[PDB]
């Protein structure tokens, strides 16, 4: 075919905290590899770095990237060239219009993988809030990815080869434990492994 | 926390 095809047909989402750098370095690469992926953030609000530590860029989510870009471009142009922030929201707005807050979206995924334990529990603690009603089995795998652009991609890298192992599974629920073992053992990581409902 | 962190 044109592109790469995931054989198992997964619907996955990555999650972060703002939707802004980690979810959607993920969301890129796993798209590009040809697999369904959704992104989202846990916080509040989206919140990027700004001049100083104590003043950061707050938005609403639903905020368009290509708003929050014009806004920081005529604040300081140069300032947030050089930081990254217009190049990276460049980047998420080809992808999408808008960062998304897992816990007001009402699709639905086989994996789940968070950047951090913080978003974890919170897409848990939200998966648990709600009464299940399918008994459709979601995996929530938590992947630890260093908040910075570098390791945002490096990150991209490791998770992409999680669900490309977990893809090639002919029966995810029953080989999905054996699988994150092994991955934790050759890779070195540890994967937080929870198992919800819809 | 932001994305990036502050650098």
């Amino acid at each position: 075919g044109s592109h790469m095809t995931d054989p198992s047909k997964l619907a996955v989402a990555v999650v972060d905290s703002s939707n802004m750098n980690r979810s959607m370095e993920a969301h890129n690469f796993l798209a590009k590899k040809g697999f369904n992926v959704r992104s989202y953030g846990t916080g509040e609000r989206v919140k990027l770095p700004g001049m100083a530590f104590d003043k950061p860029n707050v938005y609403e989510f639903g905020t368009k990237y290509e708003d929050i870009y014009r806004d920081l471009e005529s604040k300081d142009k140069e300032f947030y060239t050089q930081n990254g922030l217009l190049h990276m929201l460049d980047r998420n707005r080809r992808i999408k219009k808008c960062p998304e807050r897992f816990q007001d979206t009402k699709e639905q995924f086989d994996i789940i993988v968070t950047v951090e334990e913080r978003v974890y529990d919170l897409v848990v603690m939200h998966m648990e809030s709600m009464e299940s009603v399918d008994n459709r089995p979601v995996h929530v795998l938590n992947v630890d990815v260093v908040n910075n652009a570098e390791d945002a991609l490096m990150g991209a890298f490791v998770i992409t080869d999680m669900i490309n192992m977990m893809a090639k599974s002919t029966d995810l629920d029953n080989d999905i434990d054996e699988l994150i073992q092994e991955f934790e053992e050759r890779r070195k990581r540890v994967i937080l492994h929870s198992v919800l409902f819809y | 926390p932001t994305s990036p962190s502050y650098s």
